[PDB]
C-alpha cells in the first residue's frame, strides 16, 4: 500500500480514472453502432 | 502511465468523430448529445429567404433532428479546431462537407460549444450547436 | 441581461469596424488568458498556434498586417452560452491589403467581465478561411 | 450600454469621421472607387 | 507486366490522394490477412501493434481520424520482390488536420492478385513517424 | 513525331498504365471519387 | 475639429488604398503648388527633385508605373502643425508589381482647405526608400 | 513544319500529364539557359525569382512539392514566333495536394532543338495564379 | 554614368504602359505597335460560342482593332512579368482588368512576344499578342 | 520495505497525473518543512527562489497557473537516501496550457511520514526548465 | 528668402551637432507648442507618444540621457510648406553612448518665428528607430 | 549550521574542480553505502546500475576515464533535507577529453558526518546526460 | 567600514566558510591538491 | 577620507574572492551606467563590446561562466581619480576552468556611492588577457 | 559636417599617440601633459625589491621624468582601450613594449586617467598615470 | 543670418568649434616636434 | 627573373608583417613620387587624397597609427605589368587595435629599381575598406 | 629505402617552409584518405573535428587562414612504422598572425604512395596547441 | 630524390627567393626585425 502525501490508497487513481464521454453515452457505446455496420 | 485528461483539441476531434459517425448511423440517437438548455440550429431556411432560427432544448432538438430525415448522410470533415473556453468547456470550429440522401457534397460551417456535465468527470454535452450550409449564406 | 443576438450584432459591427479602421488597437477587445487563433503563418505557412494574453494577441495582430481590411458579413449567429456568455459564429468575405474577397468563418466566445454590467471581452477568437481548408 | 473590452461607449464610433475628405474627393468617393471594383 | 517503379508511383499517388479525399474508403486497398501498422505511441508508449484483415484495418484507419491529410512525398523507391510483388519505401511529410508537417516513412508491400492481371493489393503497410523514435 | 526535351516518342504515354488497379477498385474509380466533389 | 492622429490615420488608409486600386486618381489628393518627391535615383545616382502642380504630380505618378502596388504600414505618426496642418510620418514596406517588399518612409504635410471644414489636401509628399540610402 | 496549334496542344497535353504523374521528370522538358518562373512562393513568400538551367529548374520543381496535380485546361492559344518557335498561353484550373480549383495562366515559349526535326524544348515557362494577383 | 541596356522586365513594363495608354487614348494608332508577321487575338468570340481566330499582319490588325471599336477604355494592370527569349526578344505575361465603352471591369489574360526590329538598336515590335477575357474562357 | 525505484516511478506518475488533473491538490503531497521551486524568473533574469511550508507551496502552485499541463517523462532514476528516504531524478518535457513542450529537469526528495508504513511525502521539489538557464 | 533645401541642411547640421555637444540645450530649438517624439517603447510594447511644450520637451530630452551620440546623416530632403515653413525628412544612423549605430527616420517641421528674419524654430520633431517598428 | 546554499555551492566547486584535476581522488568524497549512478548507455541503453561503496565508486570513476573534464555550471540549487543534509541539483555542460560540451544534470545528496561538525559526504550522486534521454 | 556595491560589512566573507569539509579531506586539502599543480 | 591604497586593496581582495566563490553575484559590485569590458567573442573572439548596467553586466559574467576562477594578484596600484573616486590597476595571473595561469591586467574606476560614507561601486571595469594582445 | 566631439576611444587613442611620440622626441616636454595634482608612476623599483611609490604634482613629476634617463625611446603600443568615466573623464588602458636607450623590448602595462581642463572645451590633462613593466612585477 | 531657436548667429558653431588637445599644448603643437625629425 | 606571383606573395607577406610589427618603418617600402591612398572618409565622405613621397607617406601612416593590425588575406592576385613591374590585388580582412575585422581591398603596383636586380618599391598603394563604400 | 630520420627532417623542413610561405598549397601534401586535425572551432574552439580528403583539408587550412606562420622546431623524432611508413613527432613554437610563440606538438604519419620511389604523403596530421589542454 | 606530396626536386626551394628585396631593406632586414625581438 504505497501512498504519497495524505492521499488515501488509490485516491488519485480514482480521481483520474474516467474516460472521455459525450452526452449520456456509456464509454464505447457510440462506436458500437458503427461496428454494427459492416 | 500518466492519466492525463485529454486536451481541448483532442476532446473536440473525438467529439466531432463520434457526433458525425452517430449522425451517419443513428440520427435518432443524436439528441442524446444535447442538454436541457442546449441551443441547436442546422442550416435551415424559413419561408422568407432568410436563415432559420434555433431551438433551445434537447426535446425541441429531438423534434428538429427527427424533422431532418438525416437518413444515409455522408460527411467529410476537412477542418476541426478546438480550444478551451469558459467553465472548463470546449469551443470547436468545424469546416466540412455534408450530403443527406446522396445529393451533392455541400460545404458547411459549424460551431460547437461543449460543457462539462459536472456530476461525472471527463463528460461533456453539446451546449451550443450552430450549423450553416455555405449555399444558404453565400 | 441583453439578448444574445443583440450583443452578437453589436460586437460583430464594432469588431470589424475597428479591424478596418485601427487594427493596432484590436488587442483591447481581449483580456488575460484569452485565446486568439488566426489562419496560418509559419515556414510552411499552414501551422500557426494560438496566442494568449493581450500583449501576445497584439503582437500577432501586428504580424497579420491588417491594412484596409474590408469585410462583408454575410451571416451572424449569436447564442447564449456558459457563465452567461455569448458565442458568435460569423461568415463573410474578407479582403486584406486590397486582395479579392476570400470566404471566411470566425467564432468568438465573449464573456462578461463581472464588474461593469453589459460589458464583454473576447475570450476566444478562432478565424479560418475556405482557401486553407476545402 | 453594450461595450466591449476596455472601450468606453462610443469610442470606436469616435475613432472615425465621415466628414473627413481629402483632395477633390467627395465623402465616400474613395471607398466607392476601391470597394466596388 | 508493368515496371515496378511505375506500379509503386501509381499506387503512392492513388493511396495518398484517397487518404486526403476519402479515408473511409482506404480499407479497399487491402485484402484479407494483410498487415497494417500506423502508430508510434500507445498506453505503454511502445510502437503500436498490427491489425489484420479488411474489417480491422478499416476500424483502425477510422480511429486515426484522418482530416484533410496533406502529404508531401519527398521520395518513393519501388523494387520488384518475391512473387512479382512490389516493395515501396515512401519518405515524406504528412500533416493531419492542417497541423505541422511531420517527417514519415512508409513501407508498402503490394502483392499481385492471382485472378486479375495488373491488379495489386496492399499486403503490408508499415507507417512510422520520425519524431516518435529519434 | 513531335517530342520535347530528351523524351523518346511515347515515353510519357508509357510512363503510366491505365489498366493498373489496386484493391477492389475498378479502373479509374479512385480518380472518380477524388477528381471533384 | 477631428484629432490630428485621426486625420493622419484616415488619410494614410485612403492614400495607400487608392495607390493600389487607382493610381491614376492619386493626383486628386494634391492641389496647386503642392510638392511631390516620391522617386528613386537621378541620371547621376542622386535622389530626384520635387514635382509641383497637380498636372505634373499626375505625370510623375503615371511614370512611377504603380502596378498592384500594395503596402505594409508598420507605423504612422500624426501631429498637428502650423496653420492647422497635419504632419504624418509613415514607415513601412512597399512592393510594386509583386516584387520584394522594400522598406520606406514617407512624410505627408496635409494643409487644410479654407472653404470646406474637415477638408485637407496633400501640400507635401516626400517618399524615400531605404535600400537606396544605406 | 507542324502547325503551331498542333505543337502547342501536344505540348500542353504531355506537360500537364507529366506534372500530374511524375513531377520529378519535369526538368527534362527544359534545356540549358531556359527560364522557369512560377508563382510567388519562398521564405519571404511573394518574390519567387526565376531560375535557369535544368538542374536549378529541377530543384525549384522539387521545392514546389507537386502531389497529384489535377489540371483542367479551359483554353490554349498557340502561335508561331521567332526562330520558328511557338508561344503557348494556357488558362485553366490547377489543384495541388488536393486543394480546390485555382485559376491559373501559364506562358510557354518553346524553341526547336535544331538537331532532331519536330523536337522542341521549354525555353520560357512563366506560371501565374489568379488569387495571388487579383 | 553608364548606358546600360534596359532589362527585359523594364522593357516589358514600359511597353505595357505605353501600349495601354495608347489603347486608352488613340486606339487608331495602336496598329503601329505590330509588324508584318505579327499575330493578334483580343478576347474574340465568333458566332459559334468559341474563341475567335488570329489576324497575321499589320493592316488586318489595324482593321480588327478598329472593328473592336475601342472608345475610352479604362485598364488596371495588376501584374506584368517579362523575361528574355529567343533572338533578344521579350516575352511578357500580363494580368489585368479592362473596360471598353465604360462597361464593367473584366479580367483579362495577355501574353506579348516582342522582337528586336533589327535596324535600330533598342527597338521592339509586337510579334505576338494573345489577349482573352476570363468571362469567355471560364 | 519497498523498492526505491518502484516508489520513485509510482510517485512520479501519481504526481504528474495529479498535476494535470487537479493541480490545486498538489500541496497535499508536501509536508511541514517541504521546499518547492518550479523554475521561474523574476525581474533580473535569475531563477526564482524556492518556497517553504505547505501553505506557501499551495500559494506558489496556484500562482503558477497549471492549466491542463501535459508531460512526457523521458527518464526517472530513484535511489535510497537517509532515513529510508527516496531521491528521484526526473528528465522530461512539460507543456502548460497546451503550448509547446519545454524540456525540464527535476529532483524530488520523499521521506517516510513515520507512522503509516509505506507512506511518503515530498520533502524537496526542485524543477527547472532547461531553456531558462541554458 | 532662403532656399528651403539649404535651410533644412543647416538645421540638420546644427541640431545633430548640439545633440551631442550639449544635449541639455536641445530644448532651445523648440517653441511654445512644439511636438517631440524620439522613438521609444514602454511596458505595453507600443511606440511612445509625443510630448508638447518646451518644458516637457526638455524633460523628455533629459530623460533620454543622450551621452556623446554619433549620427551619420545618409539623406536629407527639405521642402517648402505652410507659412514659408520647412519640412525636413532625415534618414540616418544614430548611436548613443558609443554603442552600435541604429537606423533612424526623422521628420522635422520648422516654422518661422515671425519677428526676426531668416529665423526658424522646430514646430515638429518625429524620430523613430527602424529596429523598434520593423 | 552553514547555509544549505553555501554548502551546496562550495561542494559543487570542490567536486567539479577535483574532477578536472585529480579524478583518481574523487572517491574520497563518498563513504560506505553511498550511491553513484554517473553513467551513459548499456546493453539496455537507458538505465545504468548504481555502484555502492568507496571501492566500487573509485572503480567506476576510473572506468569513466576522465581526461581534462571541463565543466560549465549553468545553475545550482541547494536545499535542506532530512538529517540536516543538503540536496543539490546541478545543471550545466560537461566536456571530457576536450570534446563537445554536452548538457547534464546531477543530483547530489550530501549527508552530514555525525563525528565532525561542518562535515559532509556524498550519500547520493546521480549524474545524467541530456542527449542520451531526448 | 569600507563596503562595495550593495554588499553589507562582512557579507562577502560570510560566503567563504573555510571550516567546511567534504568527504575525508582535511580543510584545504582539495585546493592544495588542485591549485598547486 | 580612506587611503586610496587601502580602498584599492580592500576592493581587489573582495572582488577576486567573490569571482572565485560566487561569480553570479559579481553584478552587485557595479551600478547603473557603469561599464564592464572583458574580452568575449562576438564571432572571432577579438571583438570586445562594452556592456552597461547591472543586468547586462550580469548576463556578460554568466556567458563567461567563471568556474573556480583562481587568481594570483602580483601587483596592485591604487590612486585618487576625480570627484574623490579611486583607480585601481591590478596585474596578475588568472585561471578559469582549471586551466593554466594567464597573465592579465585589469583597471577599475570606483566611484563613491554618495549616500553611505566609505561606499564605492565599480564605475569602470576594463579587463585584458595580456597574452591576447602580445 | 556635424562637429561631434570625439568619443572616449578616439580621445584615448589620440592621447596615447601624442604622449608616446612626445616621449620619444622630447621627454623633457612630457611634463606639460600633467596637472597640479596629477599622480605618476613609471616602472619604479626602490632598493628594497619592491615597486616604487607615486608622485603627486606637476613640478616633481617633471623631476621624476628627468631622473629616468629617457633618450631615444622606442615604443610599440599593442593595445589601447579607452572608456568614459566620472566628470566626463577618460580611462585608458595601454598594453605595449618600451625600450629606453636601446635596450631590449620590455613589455609594459599602463593606465591613464584624463580629466577635462574645464576652462577650455575639448581639453584634457593626465590626472593619473600608472606604468609598470611586467618583468619587475611578474 | 540663418538661425534656429533662440540661438544667436554662430553660437552653436562657436560652442562646438574646439579641437581635441591635451595638456597645455596648442592644437598641432605636439606633432611639430615629430615633424622636426625626418 | 622571379615569377610575378612569387613577387606578389612575398611582398604581401613582408608588407603586412611589417604593418603589424613596425608600422613606423612602412615608409621604407615606398620611394619618391609614389602614391599612397590608404584612408577613409576625410571630411564629407570624400575619398582620401593621395599622399606622395616617403615623408608624406610616413606622416600619413603615423596618422593612421595602426597599433596592432591583424590581417586575414583571403586572396592575392599578382600579374606582370608595364616595365616588368607587378600589380597585386589583395582582398581580405583587417582589424586595427584588436577591433572587429573589416573587409578590405588593396591594389599595389610595385616598380623595379634599375640599380639592383630582384628589387622593387611600392609605386602605388590604394587601400579601400568595404563597409565604407557599400 | 632512406633513413626514417632523414625523411622526417626533410618533411618537417618542407612542411614548415610551405606553411610559412604558401599556406594555400598545403593540401598538396595529403592524399584522398588523409586525416587532418588542427585546433578546432565550433562555438569556443573546444571541438576538434578531423577532416578527410585533399579538398576538405584545403577548406580547413584556408579557414584557419595561416598568415606568416613563424615556426621554431625545438625537436623532431622520426621512426619507421607499418608498411614502411614514417611517424614524425615534432615539438616547437608556432606564431600565426604575428602572435607570440605558442608551444605546439604535431604528429604526422607519412605513407609511401607506391608508384614513385622515395615519395611520401601525409596520411595523418594531428596538431595540438599545448597551452589549450594544459 | 626524396620528395613529398606532388612537388618535384627543389620545387619548394625554388618557391623561395632570397634575392627578392622591397624598398630600402637589405635581403633579410624584415625577417631580422620581426623574429628574435
Amino acid at each position: 500500500p504505497i501512498t504519497f502525501g495524505d492521499f488515501n490508497d488509490g485516491e488519485i487513481e480514482s480521481l483520474s480514472s474516467e474516460l472521455l464521454t459525450f452526452g449520456d453515452f456509456l464509454p464505447g457505446e457510440v462506436d458500437d453502432l458503427t461496428d454494427s455496420d459492416w | 502511465m500518466v492519466m492525463e485528461k485529454p486536451s481541448p483539441l483532442l476532446v473536440g476531434r473525438e467529439f466531432v468523430r463520434q457526433y458525425y459517425t452517430l449522425l451517419n448511423q443513428a440520427p435518432d440517437m443524436l439528441h442524446r448529445f444535447y442538454g436541457k438548455n442546449s441551443s441547436y440550429v442546422h442550416g435551415g431556411l424559413d419561408s422568407n429567404g432568410k436563415p432559420a432560427d434555433a431551438v433551445y432544448g434537447q426535446k425541441e432538438i429531438h423534434r428538429k433532428v427527427m424533422s431532418q430525415n438525416f437518413t444515409n448522410c455522408h460527411t467529410k470533415i476537412r477542418h476541426v479546431d478546438a480550444h478551451a473556453t469558459l467553465n472548463d468547456g470546449v469551443v470547436v470550429q468545424v469546416m466540412g462537407l455534408l450530403s443527406n440522401n446522396n445529393q451533392a457534397l455541400r460545404r458547411f460551417m459549424q460551431t460547437f460549444v461543449l460543457a462539462p456535465e459536472g456530476s461525472v468527470a471527463n463528460k461533456f454535452y453539446v451546449h451550443n450547436d450552430i450549423f450553416r450550409y455555405q449555399d444558404e449564406v453565400f
